[PDB]
């Protein structure tokens, strides 16, 4: 519900992808157990693709932690300040990459509603409108029943 | 020279075809009030406070000017002002002035 | 165009005093565009929640 | 003032609603069009 | 609207049929290689 | 000849130029537009384009966003090619329908592929005990348009 | 500083005082430059200049960080040194004079030429946004202007 | 009346089928004749090939062309 | 084996956490408040259905706004777009109407002319005479 919920417009930080690209992923640290029974999707993602991922995107610090936790978790820290923790929990490697994957491709903003689907800074190119833009102006400036 | 609507508001319209047929150029440059058109700014600069006594009394003649009025007239003058209701000038109470939001959000 | 923030919105959204002479004018004809002005539906800015309107004198 | 009596479209006495120029034309333009679609129907 | 001139001009009834504004590709990379086709 | 109320239609009558001197005069302006185009008299543009179904009226340095997923990673450069209206300050091209690829190039850079916030659709029938309750999640992707560029190939 | 917060150079600066006061987000984030600078190329650092700090200016106004006090007597030394006599302010358009929210528009007339014109709640105030318009049209930063040019030379 | 639209292929509105002008579909299209439109099909350039399967369309005009959108 | 509900508390939450900002009694007993928040979700799928019509409308208003102010009315204005080619929807005619009005009267220009130009073609009645924005363009 927007009545409900907060709201923003549609913002980028440090005006990101005008001069250069920057991921705004900053860290990964995932929280997994070797002997918990739905920690298997994170072991196995740390043995196959963790390493690879951490190759294609090498601006994002990956920190695994294996402890005693029974639901696994990954804490997505931003360039923002902004910290988005997702579990893990009973998922499978596909899952968890396309997880991941989402996570190094969020800009780190909050999931609210955003109120337009689109921000452009000065639209009023060539001018904006006015009453004043259309109306013909008359010898002398005189008003309709004025007399000079 | 043909336009169908007139060149008198704003702009100065001249369309035309690309000899290709795919595309319409319309040149538009902005129009400028000419100077017969305007009359000059009006000044007004009067000061009847001003006594050749005291003009240190004289500058507060010009600042002392205060004035008071109940809800009722007070409403009903800035309605007649501001060419509005008189409902709209009227407090609200704690239920809307807590739910307001503290900040909205901005653009551009 | 280049103007600065709160003269632009004041530009934008300023108020219009209109003159309707009513001599030998059917009176729905008349007020049809008084409405129409009143109302703000000739600004391409127009809003039902925004106070755009503006005054008409009809003599 | 003006009651309808009973249900306003079912009764012995119903609206008395009429037919418009807007219906007309389009009743006109159905008929066209099956008239063409008999006329494909033929041979 | 403008339905009925489009019929008589051959085109869709709806812009969105079969129209250059649909077929062509609505994107492509900025080296030139061309996009993934569309689903649609 | 009689003047009655009803013996002319109540409008102005029209003239149109010559057809000779209309395409004349369609190749001064033309020319005109291109030799401002080719001296690049121009500041900033406007275009509007159709991409992911819908049309946007986009400048540099823009934001946009569609609600639907594209098959590109993040920081891709991507060249939109339906472009409908390019419009500058003293000119402005209309395409019948669409604009030449050749004639005007608009880029955009991907920024964010990211979900939508949780949209709630609910069916609800009186007295029937039907109640139906679904949350949707729309991938979303951003693109910032960079820069607009024309080039002087209009005859 | 707001540069340097998103980028995350505050989490990375080894000072005490974790806010970091803003001279101490500075020094660090200049430093980051000056490095980069000794490291890569002078190109590359104006590159990099160019994309985390004129980025910042993006839909900005001139005046909004300018802050002049006497807009109309900078436009008349403008004029001057641009060899131009002088700019004379005249009422084009208005809607209200007794009313309590009257608008205005003045322009100005250079040997009876419009250079610029500017709307305002009172005449003074749109004198002075005449004279702030006429003086961006002069120094061409102007809404209509080219938009900065983010390449690789 | 229902039966005959759903036998003559026709469940969605507003999206052409091709069907034969033999009288055994004639007596059907007939029946329903008040609820559709009933075009001839006409081909300027010619059935179309196997090569041609991929390149085809179907003008609103009630003509199918072979060649659609030539590189 | 008695089994109770522990969880109660975050079943009941789950509910209330939509309906805090309601007026009375509604935002705080449970009972009343889910029968609020099923007529808030309803009401807001049937809003979210009818945005589109809403805006369409607006967009509507403004265009016609900006084209009464040109001395054009919308339905022709619509149609003499229509016929030359320029597919622009109402959501892009309303943003150049409040951001470009030179574009938007230089688009009133060329729908007034193609209205003229249709007029004289059938005053005229000729197929020889055809006018300059009149021609059709085909797919390319
Ligand atoms: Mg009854
Ligand atoms: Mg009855
Ligand atoms: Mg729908």
């Amino acid at each position: 519900t927007a009545r409900g919920t907060a709201s923003r417009f549609l913002t980028s930080v440090l005006h990101n992808g005008l001069g250069r690209y920057v991921q705004q992923l900053q860290r990964l640290s995932f929280s997994l157990s070797r002997d918990a029974p739905s920690s298997r999707g994170a072991r196995e993602f740390v043995e196959r693709e963790v390493t690879d991922f951490a190759r294609r995107n090498p601006g994002v610090v990956i920190y695994v932690n294996p402890r005693p936790c029974c639901v696994p978790r990954v804490v997505a820290e931003y360039l923002n300040g902004a910290v988005r923790e997702e579990s893990i929990h009973c998922k499978s490697v596909e899952e968890i990459a396309a997880l991941v994957q989402k996570l190094a491709d969020q800009s780190g903003l909050d999931v609210i509603r955003i109120r337009k689907p689109f921000h452009t800074d000065s639209p009023s190119i060539q001018g904006q409108w006015h009453p004043f833009t259309n109306k013909p102006t008359t010898l002398g400036g005189l008003r309709p029943r004025e007399v000079q | 020279t043909y336009s169908s609507l007139p060149d008198d508001y704003n702009c100065k319209v001249e369309l035309a075809l690309t000899s290709d047929g795919r595309t319409i150029v319309c040149y538009h440059p902005s129009v400028d009030i000419p100077y017969e058109h305007t009359k000059p700014i009006p000044r007004p600069d009067p000061v009847h406070n001003i006594e050749e006594t005291h003009d240190l009394v004289l500058k507060t003649r010009l600042e002392e000017k205060g004035e008071h009025l109940e809800q009722g007239p007070m409403i009903e003058q800035l309605s007649k002002m501001f060419f509005t209701t008189k409902h709209r000038w009227y407090p609200r109470g704690q239920y809307h002035r807590r739910r307001r939001k503290p900040n909205p959000p901005k653009d551009r | 165009s280049s103007f600065s923030k709160a003269p632009q919105q004041w530009a934008t959204f300023a108020r219009v005093w209109y003159l309707l002479d009513g001599k030998m004018q059917p009176p729905g004809k008349l007020a049809a565009m008084a409405s129409v002005k009143l109302q703000g539906l000739h600004k391409p800015v127009y809003h039902q929640l925004s106070d755009c309107g503006d005054h008409v004198v009809i003599m | 003032r003006n009651r309808i009596p009973g249900r306003q479209w079912i009764g012995k006495h119903r609206r008395p609603r009429p037919v418009s120029a807007q219906a007309k034309q389009n009743m006109i333009r159905r008929l066209e069009t099956e008239a063409e679609n008999q006329y494909w129907l033929s041979r | 609207a403008g339905s009925q001139w489009r019929l008589q001009q051959g085109f869709a009834a709806n812009p969105s049929g079969y129209g250059p504004l649909t077929e062509l590709p609505d994107w492509s990379y900025a080296d030139g290689r061309p996009a993934p086709p569309m689903k649609g | 000849v009689p003047k009655t109320s009803l013996g002319s239609p109540p409008w102005p009558d029209i003239v149109l130029p010559d057809p000779v001197e209309e395409t004349r005069h369609h190749a001064e302006v033309v020319g005109q537009v291109n030799e401002l185009i080719a001296a690049g008299r121009y500041g900033r543009l406007f275009a509007v384009v159709h991409f992911a179904g819908h049309q946007w009226k986009v400048t540099a340095e823009d934001l946009i966003l569609i609600e639907n997923e594209l098959d590109v990673a993040c920081g891709e450069r991507i060249r939109l090619e339906k472009v409908l209206l390019v419009g500058a300050d003293n000119f402005t091209l209309l395409g019948k329908p669409l604009l030449g690829k050749e004639l005007v190039r608009v880029e955009a850079t991907v920024i964010e592929k990211t979900e939508s916030w949780p949209k709630i659709n609910m069916k609800f029938q009186k007295r029937k005990n039907y109640q139906r309750k679904r949350i949707t999640v729309n991938p979303q992707t951003v693109l910032r348009i960079n820069s607009i560029e024309i080039a002087p190939c209009l005859c | 500083c707001h540069v340097a917060r998103n980028l995350a150079v505050e989490q990375l600066a080894l000072s005490a005082e974790f806010p970091v006061p803003p001279p101490v987000l500075r020094q660090t984030f200049f430093a980051v430059i000056g490095a980069l600078l000794q490291s890569s190329g002078p190109e590359r650092t104006a590159l990099f200049i160019r994309d985390f700090l004129i980025t910042q200016m993006t839909g900005k106004e001139l005046f909004e960080m300018w802050t002049i006090t006497n807009p109309m007597g900078l436009l008349v030394e403008e004029l001057k040194k641009r060899k131009i006599s002088a700019p004379e302010s005249r009422l084009t358009r208005q809607s209200g004079s007794t009313t309590a929210l009257p608008v205005y528009f003045v322009g100005l007339y250079c040997d009876r030429k419009l250079i610029a014109e500017g709307p305002g709640e009172t005449v003074l105030v749109a004198e002075e946004e005449a004279a702030r318009v006429a003086l961006r049209k002069l120094f061409g930063f102007t809404e209509n202007r080219r938009p900065w040019d983010y390449s690789k030379p | 009346e229902k039966d005959i639209i759903k036998m003559l292929g026709l469940e969605k509105a507003h999206t052409p089928q091709v069907h034969k002008n033999i009288p055994s579909v004639n007596a059907k299209l007939k029946v329903v004749k008040h609820l559709i439109r009933i075009k001839p099909l006409k081909l300027p350039q010619g059935l179309p090939t196997e090569e041609d399967m991929a390149n085809t369309c179907l003008k609103s005009n009630g003509e199918l062309v072979v060649r659609w959108l030539l590189n | 084996l008695r089994s109770r509900v522990t969880d109660r508390y975050w079943r009941v939450q789950e509910v209330l956490k939509h309906a805090r900002h309601f007026r009375g009694r509604k935002n705080r007993c449970y009972r009343l408040a889910v029968r609020a928040v099923t007529r808030a979700f309803v009401k807001c799928t049937r809003a979210r259905r009818l945005k589109k019509r809403s805006l369409r409308t607006l967009w509507i208003n403004r265009i016609t706004a900006a084209s009464q102010e040109h001395g054009l009315k919308y339905p022709a204005f619509i149609i003499n777009l229509i016929k030359c080619q320029v597919e622009l929807n109402r959501k892009v005619l309303a943003d150049l109407a409040i951001y470009e009005p030179k574009t938007f009267k230089s688009l009133a220009a060329l729908a007034k002319r193609r209205r003229e130009e249709g007029f004289a073609a059938a005053l005229g009645d000729g197929k020889e005479p055809d006018g300059i924005f009149s021609r059709v363009v085909q797919h390319r």
